[PDB]
């Protein structure tokens, strides 16, 4: 919904004056790096599905009792439905990526993950140790090139690594 | 969960009627189940120890390359072999709860519903435990209705997989 | 028929909206990948009995199994192996037109909507033609931005695949 | 030319004297070689054809790649593969020769002394070599004392190739 | 230590006699070389990052079982690319060493004296530096004298790998 | 050059009387168990080649330097004579408990060694880490049973990593 453009919009329409001229140079330097804007998000897309379940297996090597009977991840059922809430959560980080603004992950994600998760009894330790790793796994596979042109991208690494960190403080 | 007399019920809900006299008759059957099921789900405790031990055997002589090579749903090491045995156990237990309960109920639920979904995306092979229920249902060696009753939930879970 | 001059064409269609001008930079999107994607796809079309033969090729040495044990799905015969052929190359082919069509579309329909079912109903696994788009996305040995869209295609079937 | 015997009357010769006590020893001792040493030439004779037909298929099977890419080294038409055929069974008529012998002498003089040329300007990978030989000593099956001196036989082998 | 004042030097020195005029001739005719060589040494310098990492892409997309099949000579991982990196990093600066003294002596010192043992003991196959060179002697795109130059050069490093 | 039969001669002539009976206790227990010894050494160098790139390989992951320009393993004929040498010290321990006696290893290849080490600038106790992983392997190989009738070897896995133990201190 909400891009870094339609924010630079929407504090200029709160003003309700023209936009400053150093935030059409930022706007500048963000056109500028929208190449690896690309170049970032097609990396982590194309590696999406084994980040999943990379970081299903680091959360079921490291919490036995969800497999374990009676634990919340046990059956089929809520296994399938565990790596379905994953990878949506990884759906969106891509999306916020993409748009530049945390404002689609937060508005589609912020507002009921917390709330399923205290009203079905899932335990929000485990998705967020799980977010994490995949940011981690995430991070990972975005910076190292891989026969791509060098560049710096610490800029991206912090903005992902935001996102995660917005994703676990959401779930908690 | 799939039990006659719980979809019995269900079906009087839908309705909205009181207790029908299919709803007896309903009762009937599973009585009738039931007076061979129970026994033959002890008999199956009694065996299950046995019968999960030679079915991870057959299944590793039955495909020698899942002890071969190294992979991550492959028996590589002893780890792999404690989870796929852990998997037959499991499969195991649920034909038990599947025989007692009168119907594919705690089968569906608890196996069924995304096994295939499981399998897709930790690249495994539904006809490893295909071939371990074909030697469950080889290794039991019961005979009469509740053989053949436990046979028919065997198969409808070999179905249901494959 | 993911086809983004198709795909804004639908959303236009469900806003009730003439074109705008986002629609404009959609079709400059599109020009722009298939300034490359054209001559991306004629090389590999003049590389594609060699890939197709080398992809064969490496997944039969990945699992010797398929040739050694004789079975239904496996190429213990030559007539499996004539399938086997056939079904990389139809792989390659959908690559192409999802090179050219400019999205998944091609893909998404001929391939993607039901492949993990028929590899359930015929004990396929999917890991072999994971391993030969990783044969394939190895051998086309491209440069540039063509190269790296083709290989974003071919993740994309993996990913799905699995 | 390393057999014991030649090496005892090379030392004599470079020493100028005859025959010591010593020497005498190192006939009898060819006794404990070879009177395991002829059985498992025979019986090598024997298994000859399943093992390079074996080694033809693990080689294939270990680099799918040599039957996919067409070049002149590798074996991707039916000429190639005859030169494998030629190559492996060259390989094995040189340890059984080796091993009628006594010494590396007659696989020291046939295989190893330009194997280093060859494998630089023909572009023969030495490792294809070195599947070919640890599936011969993996398949040969030979019985006690004479599986032994094998071993140390085709290890000596890979190690010229490595 | 191949530059063509040294043997010049050699030559006088070996023979024992004094420098004379024909020795005098190579260093004139040392400007026919050094007048574009200094320029192309440059030019490489420039060109040297976007080389190795287009002989890296050139490497991997002709030979994929090693981008795929695990190992330590292969670079499966990311520690093998970054030693095939290193590899082609050093490949490219003797290249321009060679072109800066004159002679083949910094190659032929610094490369090619082991260059077989490590190959062989390694399992390095040098077809791999082979599509490295060819690459690099394709992409440096070098005009007139200098790039004539580069070819009797970078044949003579493939030469020394074939 | 001594073997362990000529070491008790030249012991029993430096004596001067002919050879005891414990002496010859001790020999016939030697000839009970240079079966082990011989053959030992020979699988020993069964696997020499991958044991001497196993402890090289191990070598320049451990000291980046000798990989790295400026070092002394660095370009590719040095490279090539250090695998040489390591060879070259694994064969004479290979023939030393051939012989069942050090004097070979310490006669043939160990003396000069020290001094040429230091007058070429070559390290020294990165050799000597060489020779001691290369001797742990050495055993192991032995040691570990593959196809081999189960015997006590002890004392061979005891003689060897004095072997070894010896070629890397007279490294130094
Ligand atoms: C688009 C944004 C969006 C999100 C993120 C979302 C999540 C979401 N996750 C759910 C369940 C779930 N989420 C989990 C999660 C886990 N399993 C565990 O034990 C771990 C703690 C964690 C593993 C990752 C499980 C087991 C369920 C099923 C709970 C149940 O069966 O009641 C459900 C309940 C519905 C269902 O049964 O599928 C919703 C609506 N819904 C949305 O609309
Ligand atoms: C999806 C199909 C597709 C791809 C891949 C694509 C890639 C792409 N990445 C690019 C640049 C770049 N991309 C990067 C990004 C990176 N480099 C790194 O070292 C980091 C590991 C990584 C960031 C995570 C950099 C650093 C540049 C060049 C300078 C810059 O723009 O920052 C460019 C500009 C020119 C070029 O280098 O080719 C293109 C076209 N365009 C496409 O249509
Ligand atoms: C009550 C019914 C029920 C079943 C059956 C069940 C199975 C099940 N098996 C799993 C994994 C696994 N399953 C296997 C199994 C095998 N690999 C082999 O060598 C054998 C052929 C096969 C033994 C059957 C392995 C190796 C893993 C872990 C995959 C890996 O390690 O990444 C997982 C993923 C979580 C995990 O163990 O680590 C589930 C949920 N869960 C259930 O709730
Ligand atoms: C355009 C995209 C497209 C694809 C890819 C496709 C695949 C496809 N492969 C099939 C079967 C098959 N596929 C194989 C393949 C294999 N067994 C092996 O040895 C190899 C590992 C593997 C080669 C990939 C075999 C052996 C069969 C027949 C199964 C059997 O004979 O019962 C079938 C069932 C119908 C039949 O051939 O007899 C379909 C529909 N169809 C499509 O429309
Ligand atoms: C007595 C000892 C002896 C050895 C060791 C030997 C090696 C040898 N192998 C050769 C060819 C060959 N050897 C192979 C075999 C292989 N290449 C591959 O890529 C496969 C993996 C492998 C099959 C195992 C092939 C394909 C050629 C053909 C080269 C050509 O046709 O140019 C040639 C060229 C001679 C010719 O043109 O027929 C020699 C000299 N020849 C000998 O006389
Ligand atoms: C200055 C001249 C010079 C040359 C020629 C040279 C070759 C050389 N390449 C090496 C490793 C390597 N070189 C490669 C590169 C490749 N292998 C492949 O399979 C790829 C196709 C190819 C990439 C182009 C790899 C993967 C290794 C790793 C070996 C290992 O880790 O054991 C090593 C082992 C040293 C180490 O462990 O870092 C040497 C000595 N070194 C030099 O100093
Ligand atoms: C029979 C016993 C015997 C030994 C042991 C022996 C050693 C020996 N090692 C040498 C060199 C060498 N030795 C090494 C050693 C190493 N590289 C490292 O970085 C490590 C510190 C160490 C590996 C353990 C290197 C790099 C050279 C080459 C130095 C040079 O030749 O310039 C040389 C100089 C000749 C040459 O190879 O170029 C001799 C004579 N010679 C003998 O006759």
């Amino acid at each position: 919904m909400f891009d870094i453009f339609t924010r630079v919009v929407s504090q200029a329409d709160a003003r309700g004056e023209f936009i400053s001229s150093d935030k059409l140079e930022a706007l500048k330097k963000v056109v500028a790096e929208g190449t690896k804007r690309s170049d970032a998000v097609s990396r982590m897309t194309n590696n999406a599905s084994s980040i999943v379940t990379n970081a299903a297996r680091q959360l079921f090597a490291d919490q036995p009792q969800l497999i374990a009977p009676g634990g919340n991840a046990y059956t089929n059922r809520r296994m399938a439905a565990c790596l379905r809430d994953m990878e949506i959560i990884l759906r969106y980080v891509t999306y916020a990526t993409f748009t530049g603004d945390a404002s689609v992950l937060n508005d589609r994600c912020l507002n009921g993950l917390r709330e399923t998760y205290v009203a079905l009894g899932v335990p929000g330790a485990s998705v967020a140790a799980g977010v994490r790793a995949m940011g981690k796994a995430a991070v990972a596979i975005v910076m190292d090139p891989a026969g791509v042109t060098s560049g710096d991208c610490s800029s991206l690494q912090q903005e992902i690594e935001l996102y995660f960190e917005t994703a676990a403080k959401a779930v908690e | 969960m799939k039990t006659p007399l719980t979809e019995a019920v269900a079906l009087a809900d839908s309705q909205g009627r009181f207790l029908s006299n299919t709803e007896l008759q309903y009762l009937y059957g599973r009585l009738r189940q039931g007076a061979f099921a129970l026994e033959a789900a002890q008999t199956l405790t009694a065996k299950a120890d046995t019968l999960v031990n030679g079915a991870a055997q057959a299944v590793y002589s039955k495909f020698p390359y899942t002890t071969s090579t190294p992979g991550n749903n492959f028996a590589a090491d002893q780890r792999g072999k404690d989870k796929c045995a852990r998997d037959i156990g499991y499969y195991l237990r649920m034909v038990t709860y599947c025989l007692v309960a009168g119907g594919t109920g705690p089968m569906d639920e608890y196996l069924i519903a995304g096994v295939d979904e499981i399998n897709r995306t930790f690249d495994l092979s539904p006809s490893w435990y295909v071939e371990a229920l074909k030697h469950i249902k080889a290794n039991h060696g019961l005979t009469g209705d509740a053989a053949t009753e436990t046979n028919n939930y065997i198969d409808y879970a070999i179905n249901a997989l494959s």
